[PDB]
């Protein structure tokens, strides 16, 4: 509830001679809600004392609405405290330490297959590339070969080993729009209805028991 | 404007390419580097707008790598091969550490891409991905930094490849579905700067209108932490978010008891 | 014209020599789409022809245009060729030979394009980066004044004859100055880099005439393209016509060189740019705009220098020459009087957008747009007539006649206006004579 | 919150008992009528303002709609630790400056304020008092007339 | 009298984390934006509502990418009125949408909090005790009204442990303040549109835990993505349940994610199931409040001339020119402003730290 709502809403006059009120529940019930006066009078009059055009036309003709010399002052200061008043009264109605931190080294990867070299003898064998690489001259010849390059093609050239599949069957021809709504329609219904039975899991009192019967 | 900054991250890891050495396979480690060069230097190639960012990720640290040749790719080059020779040549083995600084390397990536953002022209916009090839084993102990990587890595809005050679880890296949990057082994190794190229070097917009590889499908499974063991539906901690198959009165991460009638 | 334009259409043989220049490979390359850049990425080590098919079938459907527009500029350009393949199949695979310079490059090895300045030491006399920028700067506002013709600025004979035979200026009378053409103003409306690129063009265009390769001196643009501002290089290892191209370069200022007898050249910022052609190099700090627009169609210049005080008479009656600055005005006449002489208005708004002073940059349109109109309007109203001569056929008795004649003048392409109401058509009159004698041909035929 | 004073409050001088008092005064004091006047109706003032505060948590408003405040002995008459805080830009402003002055104090002391950030500076804890430089801060606060 | 002379000949002259402590691992999150005449005030260019609902947008971004695991609602208050603008769920792009759409809309009338509060109270009445109930409430306007008394209200939400915290945008109310200060939550003010972004990324953070929070063992499922190939004979497409709640007709997938409960089909996650109620969740998604959990501390300012040491950043090898180094705790690197900043404030690890 806001105090605006007589100051924001005001008689809509068109173009040419238009009294467009639309009497909007809304405005109507905010005012009922800040002023009993309204209510009160709406009920006591509209519509056997008058019709509530009517009522509406009087509210905004009538002394009420249009306030507008200390006796104006003392009831223009009276009647914006009584509606403060009356907009309050209707505003009424944990430090932590892990243990074990490899775990997160070895999460949720399993045991790998680890293999540990032999004996010293494999710092010979670091020797031997110690000793191989230490004498290093660049080669352009020894890098590839037209077998070796025939080979890699054959590879990747399309239905090869590495180019595994290919095109596929257009499925969506093969099922009917028509079966591809009754398929959905069915899935939906599916779906609820398993909702509905592991809804009732887990099993702790005898009467899901029964209701997953039911479902069943 | 289009500013393209291609990082590389290198799994440096001596034991893997040690082992490889001793298989005397086709392909080695130098065949890596040169081929990470190359790619490097076709980067570089495509527009000068382009940059590079290459870091080595070695066990013992991350490093900051950078004759009718060009001039400034044969300067940018041999700063290269002199890096990887110098962290080679100190390269020593001191414990017992096996998995790779991953995490480190893409915070120190994240951080230069941050740094190279700031000093960008605001008159152009600056897109940045970053590549990162896999041989060796995965890291366990970085799984909650790798993660946090990831967030700041989406939050920023940076693409991440990753590329397996031997050891496929599923943490990169989680990376590469939330960044939006491209995952894939290369089972020929001495084949793979063409996978780098048919596939990593295309940027974003090129990769929309050519045709790629479908993606391979990622799993995102929990493992109960009393037993880690994957489970379909199990009981996490509202405290300190701990999953637990089995119903418990008492949280043993957290150690609080709980409060259920 | 681009620089794809002038590659677009030249010879497979000076193609073919061209790529044989790694550097020419790289300059291509990086002219290349993107979709292009990773097309030749994919077949950088493919000895097999690829077929058109599965070449075709990677791109997208909606991308097709631009799929297929890289795909003509590749076959143009002859950086790939098809190939019959086994079986009646056409495959695609690049020139071998332009891969391999490509390959050279990238991956290294080969034989550099030249030695570097170690061998002779330090310059004793190096200059400065901003020293070669305003040189260079001199030596393009030599050739402008030389053009307007002032005697502040001499130049040598050929120059002139350069710009003869590009027919900016016509020798109307022997032994006095050419008179520059109308071409001429519209070039020097021009922006710097536009001016660089179109005389440069005229230059390759007509590169055979003195009896110089075409193909080195294009390889030789490309490999100062990628020079290192700052940075000298060995004079030594060029052919005696690449030697007079370097003369004629120094003398335009594009490259700086203390003496003819310099072992040693420095190449500037211009001629960095200058294989970019117009595009490329968005980012150029030119000078700050010293021209100020009133809406009272007065423009005033910061500026002393007797071209740019030129180029604003061109257009526009000086009202005063102060020592440091110019107040000219916008007068209809004037502006009409430039459009006669051949300048367009876009010309001279996108020129005055060029040199607009930073304080007019505050602005939210760089001129007012009520001068633009105005501009435009007085362009407008110069070609008001549309004077078109040609043969009035308007003697059709039947309008058939006149509907059959019309149609074989549309097969003929001659006819100018035609109007089927009032059965009236007007024709050129070297296809009059054609009209003429298919009528009475016609008539013969009846 | 705001308390506005619509001018100087003046007494209707036609209280013969207030003429009998300002004369009597003026005889036996040598006290100006006016001053005494003009000393009233400030001290009304301050009165009617100096009740919007209660402590060092509390804020308010204070208005004085009159261009007479800005006469000096009008604006001099009013008490030393209000009259502190009366900036001279703030003298005889518009309707439109004060509301946004009011605006700009209403945010400036709108954000949220500790009684630590007090200590030291307007508020002293039991160590503060012992400190000598305190002592002498506290006698150069209060003078003598 | 000023007219005798004048003369300007002079002027023409020769010249903050917490304690280890718990916080709200689940939030029911309701914002209540006020729609009253002041809403088109230009107090924020261009006006309150624009700016407001951009930096909405903007909050529900962050606040999705740092919550998972939270729900949002909107409430708008217009002429004395309560009109829940948004379904309380977890989609972004559906609270983006109505945003956008509520871009457009006629500030008029009143506030109205007490029936606002009322409709929060009674969506969060049946939520469950462990989940966290929090309200954000944007007070434009400095007066409400109310059909009833609002300190009852208050009592009734002290009761349901509702925490509710208002940023007003011209001064602080002192109704507001109570009710902010009994329920829990914080008062603030807005200073300018930065302080205004400053205010919401500091509410996006969890809040911590009061005495009287819960703690259960809430049980969750984490399905795969689910994709079936027509190839198989396997491959049954299905609507989307979720795509079954709209209007248009819903896409039929060929697969997607089953509840592990009762084989409920969801094309969107992480999104609790509407048949059993299980909460479907994926591993990232709970990651993805773990730096919650570890708060990066901050770390110690040394100028550079005060630091005799390296003169590079250990976080972006850049050459250290700057005023300012900052050294961490851990392992006692070297990052410039720039890392320093990016590192507490979005990376939240230290890279030596996990080397
Ligand atoms: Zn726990
Ligand atoms: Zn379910
Ligand atoms: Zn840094
Ligand atoms: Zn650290």
């Amino acid at each position: 509830i806001s105090a605006a709502f007589l100051a924001d809403v005001r008689p809509q006059t068109d173009g040419c001679n238009g009294l467009r009120y639309n009497l909007t529940s809304d405005i109507i019930e905010s005012i009922f809600r800040t002023y009993p006066a309204v209510k009160m009078k709406y009920a006591e009059n509209v519509p056997h004392n008058m019709t509530e055009k009517e009522f509406w036309t009087r509210f905004f003709q009538s002394h009420y609405f249009h306030r507008d010399k200390e006796n104006s002052n003392a009831a223009i200061i009276k009647r914006f405290n009584h509606h403060s008043a009356m907009v309050l009264a209707a505003g009424l109605r944990i430090a932590l330490n892990l243990k074990k931190s490899d775990r997160y080294y070895h999460g949720p990867t399993p045991i790998q297959s680890l293999q540990y070299a032999t004996s010293q003898d494999i710092i010979n064998s670091f020797q031997s590339i110690r000793q191989e690489m230490e004498a290093y001259t660049p080669k352009l010849t020894q890098v590839l070969s037209s077998s070796a390059a025939s080979s890699t093609i054959t590879a990747l050239s399309p239905g090869g080993a590495l180019m595994q599949g290919g095109t596929q069957q257009a499925i969506n021809q093969m099922v009917p729009n028509d079966i591809q709504s009754e398929l959905k329609h069915l899935y939906v219904a599916v779906g609820e209805l398993l909702r509905h039975f592991w809804s009732c899991f887990p099993v702790n009192t005898p009467f899901l028991e029964e209701k997953v019967v039911k479902m069943k | 404007d289009e500013l393209n900054l291609l990082v590389i991250v290198v799994d440096a890891n001596p034991i893997w390419w040690g082992k490889q050495a001793l298989k005397e396979s086709q392909f080695t480690l130098s065949k890596c580097i040169d081929a990470v060069m190359v790619l490097g230097n076709s980067h570089l190639f495509m527009n000068r707008s382009n940059k590079l960012a290459v870091i080595a990720s070695h066990i013992q640290e991350s490093r900051f790598l950078y004759d009718g040749k060009y001039e400034l790719l044969t300067s940018a080059n041999e700063v290269i091969v002199e890096e990887i020779k110098d962290l080679m040549t100190k390269s020593d083995i001191k414990g017992q550490h096996t998995e790779t600084l991953l995490a480190g390397s893409l915070a120190k990536a994240l951080c230069y891409i941050h740094r190279m953002n700031k000093e960008v022209k605001d008159n152009q916009e600056m897109k940045s991905r970053i590549l990162v090839i896999k041989a060796a084993e995965d890291s366990a102990l970085q799984y909650m930094n790798f993660m946090n990587v990831i967030f700041a890595a989406q939050k920023q809005n940076i693409l991440i490849d990753a590329c397996v050679l031997d050891s496929d880890s599923g943490l990169l296949q989680q990376a590469c579905d939330i960044t939006g990057g491209l995952y894939l082994k290369v089972p020929q190794m001495p084949s793979l700067l063409q996978y780098l190229l048919w596939v990593f070097l295309p940027d974003q917009d090129q990769r929309s209108q050519l045709i790629l590889p479908p993606p391979v499908h990622v799993d995102y499974r929990a493992a109960c932490f009393c037993h880690r063991n994957l489970i379909e539906i199990g009981y996490v901690c509202s405290v300190c978010l701990s999953i637990f198959c089995n119903f418990s009165p008492i949280c043993t991460t957290c150690e609080t008891a709980f409060k259920i009638s | 014209r681009n620089l794809q334009e002038f590659l677009g259409g030249l010879s497979p043989g000076v193609l073919d020599r061209l790529y044989g220049h790694p550097a020419t490979c790289l300059a291509v390359f990086r002219e290349l789409p993107s979709l292009a850049k990773n097309w030749v990425m994919r077949m950088l080590f493919l000895e097999q022809p690829l077929p058109q098919a599965a070449v075709a079938l990677w791109v997208k459907k909606e991308f097709s245009k631009a799929q297929e527009e890289s795909t003509g500029l590749l076959s143009g350009l002859r950086i790939w060729h098809t190939q019959l393949l086994p079986g009646g199949l056409q495959g695609l695979i690049l020139n071998p030979i332009f891969r391999q310079n490509l390959r050279i490059a990238l991956l290294g090895g080969g034989k550099a394009w030249s030695d570097d300045t170690s061998q002779l030491g330090p310059d004793k006399h190096a200059r400065d980066v901003p020293s070669l920028d305003k040189y260079a700067e001199e030596r393009w506002e030599v050739v402008l004044h030389f053009m307007v013709g002032s005697p502040s600025a001499a130049v040598s004979q050929d120059l002139a004859q350069l710009l003869s035979q590009a027919g900016l200026m016509k020798s109307t009378e022997p032994g006095e100055p050419p008179c520059i053409t109308s071409a001429g103003f519209q070039f020097l409306l021009l922006d710097t880099p536009a001016q660089l690129w179109y005389f440069m063009l005229q230059y390759l265009q007509t590169a055979q005439s003195r009896g110089m390769d075409l193909v080195e001196i294009l390889s030789f643009l490309f490999q100062l393209s990628f020079s290192t501002l700052g940075k000298d290089y060995s004079v030594e290892g060029m052919s005696d016509s690449l030697l007079n191209f370097l003369q004629h370069l120094r003398e335009f200022g594009l490259v700086f060189q203390r003496k003819r007898k310099s072992r040693r050249y420095y190449p500037t910022r211009l001629a960095i740019n200058l294989s970019s052609g117009v595009s490329g190099a968005g980012g150029t700090v030119h000078q700050p705009g010293f021209i100020v627009v009133e809406t009272n169609y007065r423009l005033y210049a910061y500026t002393e220098s007797e071209l740019q005080i030129a180029l604003i008479a061109l257009f526009s009656e000086m009202l005063y020459r102060f020592p440091n600055m110019v107040v000219a005005q916008v007068t209809r006449e004037s502006v009409q009087q430039a459009i006669a002489s051949g300048i367009t208005a876009q010309q001279i708004i996108h020129f005055l957008r060029t040199r607009a002073h930073p304080v007019m940059l505050k602005q939210t349109p760089v001129l007012p747009p009520t001068i633009t109109d105005q501009i435009r309007l007085w362009e407008l109203e110069r070609d008001r007539l549309r004077f078109t001569e040609g043969v009035l056929y308007n003697q059709f008795l039947s309008q058939v006649d006149f509907e059959l004649l019309l149609a074989h003048a549309r097969e003929l392409g001659v006819l100018v206006f035609e109007n089927s109401a009032k059965r009236l058509m007007v024709v050129t009159p070297a296809g009059h004579s054609d009209v003429k004698r298919f009528w009475k041909r016609q008539k013969h035929s009846s | 919150r705001a308390v506005i004073m619509f001018g100087v409050p003046y007494v209707y001088t036609q209280s013969r008992i207030l003429k009998a008092r300002l004369e009597y005064l003026r005889d036996q004091f040598q006290i100006r009528e006016n001053d005494f006047l003009t000393f009233d109706a400030m001290r009304h003032a301050a009165q009617c303002v100096g009740r919007a505060i209660r402590g060092k948590t509390d804020y308010g408003l204070m208005v004085f709609a009159d261009k007479r405040f800005a006469r000096g002995d009008k604006r001099g008459k009013l008490p030393r630790w209000i009259q502190e805080h009366l900036t001279d830009a703030n003298l005889n402003l518009t309707v439109d400056e004060g509301v946004q002055v009011a605006k700009y104090f209403l945010r400036q002391m709108a954000q949220p304020f500790h009684r630590e950030d007090q200590l030291g500076l307007s508020l002293l804890s039991l160590e503060q008092l012992e400190s000598e430089e305190t002592l002498k801060r506290i006698e150069q606060i209060a003078q003598q007339l | 009298r000023w007219e005798g002379g004048y003369e300007r000949t002079w002027e023409i002259l020769k010249e903050e984390h917490h304690g280890q402590v718990r916080l709200g691992m689940m939030r029911h999150l309701y914002v209540v934006v006020d729609g009253s005449r002041t809403m088109e005030d230009q107090d924020l260019k261009p006006n309150r509502l624009t700016c407001t609902l951009k930096l909405l947008e903007y909050f529900v971004e962050e606040y999705f990418d740092q919550n998972p695991i939270s729900q949002i609602g909107i409430i708008v208050t217009k002429s004395k009125r309560a009109e829940k603008l948004t379904e309380l769920s977890g989609n972004p792009r559906k609270h983006i949408t109505s945003l956008k759409k509520a871009v457009d809309m006629t500030c008029h009338g009143e506030p109205s909090l007490y029936n606002s509060l009322s409709i929060a109270m009674q969506t969060l009445k049946h939520m469950p005790g462990h989940t966290s109930r929090e309200v954000l409430i944007i007070f434009s306007s400095l007066t409400t009204c109310d059909p009833s008394n609002i300190y009852d209200l208050i009592k009734t939400l002290k009761a349901a442990k509702i925490r509710v915290s208002v940023i007003g945008l011209s001064a602080e109310v002192r109704v507001c303040t109570v009710l902010a200060r009994e329920t829990g939550g914080t008062y603030h003010v807005i200073l300018d549109e930065s302080h205004y972004k400053e205010l919401l990324t500091h509410h996006v953070s969890p809040p911590p835990a009061s005495s009287s929070s819960e703690c259960s063992l809430i049980r969750m499922g984490f399905p795969q993505h689910t994709i079936a190939s027509l190839s198989d004979q396997d491959a049954k497409p299905s609507f989307s349940m979720a795509h079954l709640d709209g209007n248009t007709e819903p896409g039929l997938t060929l697969g997607g994610y089953f509840c592990p409960q009762c084989r409920a089909k969801y094309c969107e996650l992480p999104v609790e199931c509407k048949i059993c109620g299980l909460t479907l969740v994926s591993a990232p998604h709970l990651a993805r409040s773990y730096h919650h959990l570890f708060p990066l501390d901050a770390f110690q300012e040394i100028p550079l001339e005060e630091y005799n040491g390296e003169r590079f950043c250990y976080g972006c090898q850049g050459e250290l020119k700057d005023q300012h180094v900052y050294v961490c705790a851990v392992c006692q690197n070297v990052f410039c402003v720039d890392c320093d900043v990016f590192v507490h404030d979005s990376l939240h690890c230290c890279p030596g730290c996990i080397h």
